[PDB]
């Protein structure tokens, strides 16, 4: 509540990796240039990695993203926050070494 | 957007016939999820800011995308109600007067889906129907007409339903088969059994017009007194109501008949058993004992109230000796032959007059005599008065203060329960919470007798009790219904176990349970008793009302929801002892008493003493069995007697010989004896006899002489397997569906043929068989499917052979029919077939069609181990116990021997030879002096894999056979001469020696089968080989008789240049010619075999090239993945195989005609075990090898392989995804273990590849054998430390050397003139590069290179003391135009500016080089310059693996794919991304980096696949069809731009191959599976220091 | 929580069960249902003592309290038609004892020892020599004492017999030795220091 509360202003989109609409939530957050919280970090998504990764090309004007086939345009801050709500879990190192 | 538009121009309707000669849809699931994707996509495009492209057309494209979705999301719920509705329409009669309104409005909305399916059919292009206007009007208006329609159907049901309140019992199929078969009336005579509770079929007129009477399923008729016409009544519901009525009616009058006729046999004493029986046999079962019941009931009370006074003369006395007489009758009238219903009726009469003599024996004689006392109001007592009119109030049943009516419904006849105390009580307790308005709620340990006695008590009161089986019998759709017709016809419901039930069931039954009972118990308000408004309660969304009568019972093993609301009684420990004294008495056994006391505690030590086995039941059904059994048994006895009252037989005698021929088929050998002493301890100084069955024991032994199998008789050979067979026998005749169980390699299938054979060479009667595996079939292939929109109906396999059975063709019963059924039983297919097995018969299709099985069809299983079987099929058919003792090891021998000396191996001189042989090896097989003590040894030793007693004797078998085959061919070799006797007794004694060190202990380590052959050398006379210092297992056994070593006849071979460590090239060593002549001894014999061993130590390439050496074998290469399935299979056969019925069955044979066809499957042993412990495939390849066939799906027709033969290789079981193979399929595949190769095995390979290589600079020439020691020394050094233990990656195999020769040669292949110390460097570089980089501590690096130094020094001296050039040992292509040495400083340059222009133009995050990083760069360009250079990237995660990667491929030019994974990530696009990279690698020519990271790999296919892809170097089971076709137009078109003549799609396939081996490197990255870890240069890519 | 006792239990249950169904038909009713009283709370406090006691911890509670008041209720209607004073010998004690040892509170029971037990409550209690002045509902209370029976016709005499207990409920009220009260201190002791323990 305190991230939707501080990026209200920005319209900051609740999601969850479990939400089956979570890609298109991802692709839509990251065109508009939106911040979004995904909750449920429990069932992390690889489709993220590049997200995380911040493997960005600056390529003809076009800043890209690798997801999957289509890549969109990386809008400028573009915030994603991950969030969990158990305290006892052993995340993978993949995970683990990409975010803070 | 493109690939968008062009496959919307290409779909198609994929329009089928329909039974009324219609069209309809197929493949939702493409015409759906394609839709879908594209639905995404474009919405995703359009997203994308990136669509500055195309902007209209995507619109308008959504939009069609959109009318698709709607009309066929329409369309489809259309079509299956429409299919639907017109099966009922149309397959049900009598609809024109059932609802004809419906019946047009149907027809119209028929015409007009019709005439729409016209439209499509001639227009069968997708967007051709769209465009055509007012199709969604149209189709949204027929979906809405159907769901009206289906609505008023659904209403018309249940108002028929609520006509007649027993329609509840039955499903809405059922129901409305039973209203429009109204005509055909034997259609209702099945569905009488639901309906009501014990009659089964109703008696008609000649003409089906009258209803004369009903009858039940035991035999049992009852004629109404005043029969009930259809004609007047037509209406289903009219006249079944009036059925049931006049049913209540004539139960009535009969008994008010048979109770006055009963009063003249209960006057005083004197009774005839002649009018007795005749009175028993004039009445029902039901009637009889209700009459004895009233009887004894009305003389009691006026006994008591004639002795209320006081001592009035006792009348009580002479109701008792009146009892007594009567009990005596029916005693004596059970001894003499009766009828079976007859002897049912005499068997209820005994158990009830023996509990009515009980209570005034003992309860009644201690002094009461007040009618009103509770020791009288405590029993329960009939009260029976005919003067009233209403049929359902004449009879009244009073239990304590309780009471109760007799609804007069007719249960057939029922077995009684003895009256024991605690069952005494259970009625007394029920009836107490029923006068409560209270369900009762009995609970203890399964088995005890609670729902029996529930049903009882059901049955004693006339009410029809519904008994809910809770393991997997619960439909919770009908659940309601039949709530409601228990409310609405005053029935009882019985719930077997309550607790079974999840949370979910259990919860909605209890609120539906308890919302019934507060109905019920509103009955009995003190303020409203009396009931104006009947009481309803709330179930389907509607007020039921609630019948007084009706009752709900519950049996634990208790919800919080029913505490409140059921009464609880404890029945944990039951009266088996009274229970057994009376069944005995029943059954006319003398001093029963004595047989009850003793046989209930031997049934419990049983239980203590023996062992546990899930087939085991020693319960209370048990004991039952044997008692009824054991009275059969003594009736048979008085008979057989009577021909040649005799109330002098032996009884204990019975009882045993009862026991035993019932239990003892179930025992286990071990358990055999402890019965008999059991048996010596309860029945002492009894003896036990077998049945001799001399007759068909005689043509048990002439089968067994035919078949070549050992007979005996008692404790001689064979004696348990005749006697076992007997059994078989004995349980086919007392009932269908047994099973055959024990461990493999017991003679199971032996039995039953040899069986088979008698019975048909005694009796005369054709016997054929139709084994079937169900685990290789699917199950909806084994029993059959309905198509969801045609719902057209296919049988399946077992569903066909029973339907052949039954139409009457040929043998409906002339022929005794076995559906065996070969395998392991589980849940899954077994559901079908519970049907099938118990007393119902019946098997009951999901197409609604009911079949039932002739008499003479026995439903056998053969299984292993029996521990995947719900207890509801083992406990549905009698089974037998094949233990393993009970095909002793000699008779195998026997066996052996005379199918040796009788059947031809070349189907005279033949016949001759083999004769000789045996006649040679008879002194070792029978004898228990070799083979026997050999045998016990190798199984006392330990293998690669189970040691299982028929593997290891059949590969021997197999072996001698390739011996007198050896013997045959040098007879024929040489004309004059011939193998002369004293030759071919050393000849065949060497080799059975040689055979059992190769059989037995022959999937052993060295160590093993050296201890075996020196275990041999100590217990045999034969000639053992000279040298005691060389195993016995080197050694071969020469034609001319005498021992010769392996090593002698191992080649030399010199490969050429540029084929050094070529994909498939095998030099000759020991180990390749030695498993190569016995896997062709194996192989002539057809004989599957799988070669186990260790990752890389040369299993595929050993049998590969063995099978292309042989020229009448074609080989075909699968890859069993965890996934993979008998239709792999199936296709290869498909593919590579054709189909004739020329023959008198179907045959299968490879196209080429002539050629042995070769199924090699690598990983036989990686398929994945399904939940219940079987592998799909290793069962079908079972099924071949065994029966050599299988049954085609599409036909049902059983087809024989023919010149088709498999052959396998495995890891052992022991490594990660290695299930091990089922003894039953283990048995029929010998197994080599394929050790690594030995020092010298190693030299004398690799010395041939270093002088192959060497031969490309003449002077180098010299060095080849330093070289190769070097090389096998160091490894052999770097093997014994630096295990698995320590690191899981530090695997060593002989692929590594592999690679070490191969990148000394590239290294050396462009290069001239390199002097001696060049060759010690660059072999110094490849072991430091394929030694140390692998290891984990520094300490282990730097004793890696003391040892390459020491070695170095110590195989060649003559080196400048220059370690191999200096201390880094470098190598770098870049600084030159060769692969030339170079130093560290203009290197690091060279890479720190190449790596700044490397993120200056392609990365935005800046690099430092390193020290580390410059060696991993190295290292990965070293891998990436030699083909299939696999890298093993190890290391914490964001360490700069894949970083470092991208770095040196876009160095080297490389161009970098990798997969972009997600969640839904599936096998089926990881196979297309891998075809991808394979057409980008093998075609246009291209060099690939294939990166891939530990998170990449999702499931375990993907690794079989890159497996599969890294050392193979492609796929095989990856191009099928149209995808394969174009890659073999690209391969042609890229070949003929690299100007190569290639033409043959083997041999351009074989080219793609090549390229794909030069053009693809993988590199996989993982953070800290032994397959993967070889063939793959592995890295310790450590942590940043 | 019920508060522990046997005075409690039994103002409990004189407090659930209406006067009016106590205080109609003959005169003894009230006096039977201070027996079926006693006797619920002999058996429903044993139930504390566990392994000196109910062998195994049963369940009879408020249902099975209500089950035997319309046993007693159905039968004393039977037998006494009228509502005049049934004598002693009339009460269908044979017909209250079998329907309390086999169904009610017999129904929970499992092996035959507490049967054997609830049997003995149940001819010990329920019989007509219940009706003597000088009946002792427990003996050796304490040794010396001994648990009288109130002569009472109606409800007031019994409930006013009630709160005029001692406070001091030896374990001989129940029958059980006076140091069964030991043994369940030391088990619960023994339980403070294990849940003590498991809080680390
Ligand atoms: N007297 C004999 N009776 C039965 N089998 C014999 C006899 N002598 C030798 N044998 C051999 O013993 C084996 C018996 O196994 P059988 O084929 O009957 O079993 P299965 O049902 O096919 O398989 P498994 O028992 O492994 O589950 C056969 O190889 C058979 O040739
Ligand atoms: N006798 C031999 N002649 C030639 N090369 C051999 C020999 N024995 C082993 N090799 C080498 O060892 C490796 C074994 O190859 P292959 O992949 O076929 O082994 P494998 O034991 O079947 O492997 P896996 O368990 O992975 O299926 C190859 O590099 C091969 O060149
Ligand atoms: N009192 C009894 N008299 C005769 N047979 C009994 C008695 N109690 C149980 N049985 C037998 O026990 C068998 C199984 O009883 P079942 O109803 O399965 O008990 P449960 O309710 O524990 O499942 C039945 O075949 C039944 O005939
Ligand atoms: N030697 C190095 N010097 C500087 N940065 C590095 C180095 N190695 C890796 N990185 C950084 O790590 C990031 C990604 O690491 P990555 O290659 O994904 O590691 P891994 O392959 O172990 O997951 C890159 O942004 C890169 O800047």
């Amino acid at each position: 509540e305190f991230i939707m509360n501080e990026y209200k202003d920005r319209k900051i989109t609740r999601t969850s990796f479990l939400d089956d609409a979570f890609r298109k939530n991802l692709e839509s957050a990251l065109r508009f240039g939106n911040p979004l919280l995904v909750q449920d970090v429990e069932s992390y998504d690889p489709v993220l990695n590049p997200v995380l990764n911040r493997e960005v090309r600056r390529t003809g004007g076009r800043v890209l993203i690798t997801l999957g086939d289509q890549d969109i345009d990386l809008s400028p801050s573009f915030v994603i926050f991950l969030s969990t709500r158990d305290p006892t879990v052993e995340f993978p190192p993949d995970l683990c070494s990409r975010v803070t | 957007l493109k690939q968008i538009r062009e496959v919307w121009n290409t779909y198609e309707l994929d329009l089928v016939n329909y039974q009324n000669k219609c069209r309809l849809i197929r493949g939702w699931d493409d015409l759906f999820n394609k839709v879908k994707e594209h639905i995404n996509s474009v919405s995703a495009m359009k997203l994308s800011p990136y669509y500055k492209v195309f902007e209209e057309d995507a619109l308008s494209w959504e939009d069609k995308l959109n009318r698709i979705m709607a009309l066929f999301d329409v369309w489809i719920d259309v079509q299956r109600r429409w299919v639907y509705l017109e099966g009922i329409f149309t397959g049900s009669a009598d609809i024109k007067h059932l609802l004809p309104v419906e019946t047009q409005r149907f027809q119209s909305i028929s015409t007009e889906f019709l005439a729409l399916m016209k439209k499509v059919s001639k227009s069968p292009l997708v967007m051709d129907v769209l465009n055509i206007q007012g199709v969604q009007r149209s189709l949204e208006r027929l979906a809405d007409l159907l769901g009206k329609i289906q609505k008023a159907l659904g209403e018309y049901l249940e108002r028929e339903r609520s006509s007649f309140p027993r329609f509840y019992f039955v499903g809405d199929e059922d129901l409305l088969e039973i209203i429009g078969n109204s005509k055909n009336v034997a259609k209702l005579q099945k569905h009488f059994k639901k309906m009501f509770a014990g009659v089964s079929s109703i008696i008609l007129n000649e003409d089906n017009s009258v209803v004369l009477g009903i009858s039940s399923r035991e035999g049992e008729e009852v004629m109404f007194k005043t029969p009930v016409s259809i004609t007047e009544h037509p209406k289903i519901n009219e006249w079944l109501t009036l059925v049931e009525k006049e049913m209540r009616v004539t139960l009535a009058k009969l008994l008010a008949e048979s109770v006055t006729e009963v009063e003249i046999f209960g006057k005083a004493t004197s009774i005839d058993p002649n009018t007795y029986i005749t009175w028993i046999d004039k009445y029902q079962a039901q009637l009889v004992v209700l009459s004895a019941q009233i009887a004894w009931s009305e003389n009691v009370e006026t006994a008591l109230s004639s002795m209320g006074g006081g001592g009035d003369a006792a009348p009580l006395h002479s109701v008792l000796s009146n009892v007594e007489v009567t009990l005596n009758v029916l005693a004596d009238s059970v001894l003499m032959e009766q009828p079976p219903l007859r002897r049912r009726k005499l068997e209820h009469l005994i158990t009830e007059l023996v509990h009515q003599r009980d209570v005034t024996r003992s309860l009644i004689k201690s002094k009461i005599d007040n009618a009103k006392s509770f020791e009288w109001l405590s029993q329960m007592r009939f009260y029976f008065d005919p003067k009233q009119t209403d049929v359902l109030q004449q009879l009244s049943i009073q239990m304590a203060n309780a009471k109760f009516n007799y609804g007069f419904e007719y249960l057939g006849v029922q077995d009684k329960l003895v009256q024991t105390p605690l069952t005494d009580r259970c009625y007394l307790t029920m009836t107490q919470a029923l006068e409560a308005r209270l369900g009762g709620s009995p609970f203890g340990p399964a088995g005890t007798g609670k729902t029996e006695s529930v049903k009882a008590l059901g049955h004693q009161l006339g009410r029809f009790v519904l008994v809910f089986n809770c393991d997997e019998t619960f439909d919770f759709q009908a659940m309601g219904r039949i709530f409601v017709g228990l409310c609405q016809v005053g029935a009882w419901g019985c719930f077997d176990e309550f607790n079974r039930l999840e949370e979910r069931m259990l919860s909605a039954v209890s609120q539906q349970v308890q919302c019934i009972q507060e109905a019920l118990r509103e009955h009995s308000n003190p303020n409203y008793d009396k009931t104006s408004a009947p009481i309803t309660c709330e179930l389907l969304n509607k007020q039921v009302k609630v019948s007084p009568d009706m009752a709900i019972f519950i049996t634990m093993n208790l919800p919080d929801n029913l505490k409140k609301l059921f009464r609880s009684l404890a029945m944990t420990k039951p009266d088996r002892q009274l229970i057994a004294q009376v069944m005995l008495y029943s059954q006319g056994f003398r001093t029963a008493e004595v047989l009850a006391n003793k046989i209930v505690p031997f049934f419990k030590l049983c239980d203590e003493q023996l062992s546990s086995q899930s087939h085991y039941d020693f319960g209370l059904r048990a004991l039952k069995s044997v008692l009824v059994s054991a009275g059969n048994v003594k009736r048979e006895r008085i008979q057989k007697i009577k021909r040649e009252i005799a109330e002098n037989l032996p009884e204990q005698e019975i009882l045993i010989q009862s026991v035993c021929e019932t239990m003892v088929p179930k025992l286990v050998a071990e358990d055999i004896p402890l019965l008999f002493s059991l048996l010596s301890d309860v029945f002492p100084g009894v003896q036990y006899h077998r049945g001799e069955m001399t007759a068909l024991r005689e043509e048990l032994k002439k089968v067994c002489q035919e078949m070549y199998l050992t007979y005996g008789d008692g404790e001689e050979v064979g004696g348990m397997w005749v006697e076992k067979v007997l059994q078989l026998y004995q349980i086919t005749q007392i009932n269908h569906g047994l099973m055959m169980v024990g461990p493999s390699g017991s003679g199971k299938s032996m039995a039953w043929r040899v069986l088979l054979k008698a019975l048909e060479r005694l009796e005369g009667v054709e016997g054929v068989a139709h084994i079937i595996d169900p685990k290789a079939i699917s199950k909806d292939h084994l029993y059959g499917t309905l198509d969801p929109n045609t719902r057209e109906w296919t049988d399946g396999l077992f569903t066909h052979v029973l339907r052949k059975i039954i139409d009457s063709v040929r043998g409906e019963l002339q022929k005794r029919q076995w559906i065996v059924f070969d395998g392991d039983v589980d849940p899954e297919w077994v559901e079908n077939l519970n049907s099938v097995l118990d007393d119902n018969k019946l098997l009951t299709l999901p197409n609604g069609e009911r079949l039932s099985l002739p008499p003479n069809v026995r439903i056998m299983f053969e299984v292993q181990d029996l521990k995947y079987a719900t207890l509801a099929t083992v406990s549905r058919c009698g089974m037998v116990w094949f233990s393993e003792d009970v095909l002793s090891t000699d008779m195998i021998f026997n066996n052996f021997l005379a199918r040796l000396r009788s059947i031809p191996l070349d189907d005279s001189p033949m016949l001759q030879i083999q004769r000789d042989a045996a006649t040679i090896m008879q002194p070792y097989f029978t004898s228990n002096g070799l083979v026997t003590k050999a045998l016990e040894h190798a199984f006392q030793l330990e293998h690669i894999m189970d040691l299982t007693r028929l593997r290891c004797l059949g590969s021997l078998f197999s072996m001698l056979h390739q011996a007198c085959r050896n013997v045959a061919q040098y007879n024929a070799n040489h004309p004059d001469f011939p193998m002369q006797i004293e030759q071919l007794e050393r000849y065949i004694q060497r080799y059975l020696v040689y055979a059992i060190l190769w059989s037995l202990s022959g999937d052993s380590r060295l160590k093993m089968r050296a201890e075996l052959g020196e275990y041999i050398r100590r217990i045999t006379t034969v000639p053992l080989p000279t040298a005691p210092n060389i195993p016995i297992i080197d050694y071969e056994v020469s034609i001319s008789g005498e021992w010769s070593p392996w090593q002698a006849k191992v080649p030399q071979i010199e490969v050429e240049t540029h084929k050094v460590a070529a994909p498939d090239v095998v030099v000759p060593t020991l180990d390749t010619v030695r498993h190569e002549a016995l896997l062709y001894t194996w192989l002539a014999e057809h004989k599957p075999l799988v070669l186990c061993g260790p990752p890389g130590s040369g299993k595929t390439m050993t049998l590969f090239s063995a099978l292309r050496a042989l020229p009448d074998m074609e080989v075909v290469g699968l890859n069993f993945s965890s996934a993979t399935t008998p239709e792999l299979l199936l296709k290869t056969f498909d593919h590579y195989c054709e189909y004739r019925r020329t023959p008198n069955g179907v045959v299968l044979a490879p196209v080429q005609l002539g050629k042995w066809l070769v199924l090699f499957c690598d990983e036989i042993n990686l398929p994945d075990m399904d939940k219940y412990g079987t592998q799909r495939v290793i069962s079908f390849i079972r099924q071949m090898v065994e029966h050599g066939g299988f049954y085609r799906t599409s036909d049902q027709t059983w087809v024989k392989l023919e010149r088709i033969q498999f052959v396998g290789a495995c890891n052992p079981p022991t490594d990660p995804g290695r299930k091990p193979l089922s003894h039953r399929f283990l048995r029929h595949v010998p197994v080599v273990y394929v050790d690594y190769p030995g020092p010298a095995s190693l030299t004398q390979i690799y010395g041939t590849f270093n002088r192959a290589m060497l031969r490309l600079i003449p002077s180098l020439r010299t060095y080849a054998e330093p070289l190769t020691a070097a090389m096998v020394e160091f490894y052999t050094m770097s093997q014994e430390r630096f295990t698995q233990d320590t690191q899981p990656h530090y695997i060593y195999s002989p692929r590594e050397m592999t690679r070490w020769v191969r990148g000394i040669f590239e290294a050396l292949r462009p290069l001239e003139t390199l002097p001696v110390e060049g060759l010690i460097r660059i072999w110094a570089h490849e072991a430091l590069r394929l030694f140390q980089d692998r290891l984990v501590e520094d300490e282990e690096r730097r004793w890696t290179d003391e040892n390459i130094d020491t070695v170095a020094l110590k195989h060649f001296p003559n080196i400048d003391r220059e370690k191999a050039m200096s201390r880094p040992i470098l190598y770098s292509n870049w600084l030159s135009k060769d692969y030339i040495p170079v130093d560290q400083e203009e290197l690091r340059d060279y890479v720190k500016a190449r790596l700044k222009v490397f993120y200056e133009e392609e990365l935005d995050v800046p690099l430092v080089l390193f020290n580390e990083v410059l060696d991993h760069v190295l290292r990965i360009d070293r891998i990436f310059r030699q083909p299939q250079g696999h890298l093993l990237l190890i290391g914490v995660s964001g360490a700069g693996k894949t970083t470092l990667s991208r770095f040196v491929a876009w160095m080297n030019g490389l161009s970098v794919y990798q997969i972009k994974v997600h969640r839904k990530y599936t096998g089926e696009d990881f196979d297309e991304d891998l075809r991808t990279v394979l057409r980008r690698s093998g075609c246009k020519n291209e060099k690939i980096a294939f990166i891939m990271d530990e998170s990449n790999v999702l499931d375990s296919g993907f690794l079989e696949r890159m497996n599969t892809l890294l050392a193979n170097g492609e796929v095989p089971g990856l191009f099928e069809g149209d995808e394969y076709a174009t890659l073999m137009t690209q391969c042609k078109e890229g070949a003929q731009k690299e100007g190569l003549m290639l033409d043959s799609h083997e041999e351009l396939y074989k080219w793609f191959t090549s390229q794909v081996i030069r053009n693809l490197h993988v590199v996989f990255t993982m953070n800290p599976s032994p397959a993967l870890f070889n063939r793959c240069v592995l890295n310790w890519f450590g942590d940043w220091s | 929580e019920p508060p522990p006792g046997v005075k409690a239990n039994m103002l409990r249950t004189f407090s659930s069960i209406p006067v009016s169904r106590i205080c109609k038909s003959p005169n003894e009713r009230a006096r039977l249902y201070f027996l079926l009283a006693w006797f619920h709370a002999i058996i429903q406090e044993r139930l504390r003592y566990a392994p000196l006691g109910w062998s195994k911890k049963y369940e009879f509670g408020e249902s099975d309290l209500r089950s035997a008041c319309d046993t007693v209720d159905t039968w004393l209607d039977d037998t006494a038609k009228g509502r005049q004073n049934i004598s002693p010998d009339k009460i269908p004690w044979s017909a209250l004892k079998t329907l309390m040892a086999q169904s009610i509170y017999g129904g929970r029971v499992d092996n035959e020892f507490d049967q054997r037990l609830l049997n003995t409550f149940l001819e010990r209690l329920f019989t007509t020599r219940s009706f003597d002045s000088e009946f002792k509902l427990a003996c050796k209370v304490d040794g010396h004492k001994d648990i009288q029976m109130p002569d009472g016709i109606r409800r007031e005499e019994f409930v006013q017999w009630v709160e005029l207990l001692p406070d001091t409920q030896t374990p001989s009220w129940l029958g059980l030795p006076n140091n069964a009260e030991r043994v369940l201190l030391t088990t619960q002791g023994v339980d403070m220091i294990s849940k003590m323990l498991k809080m680390q």
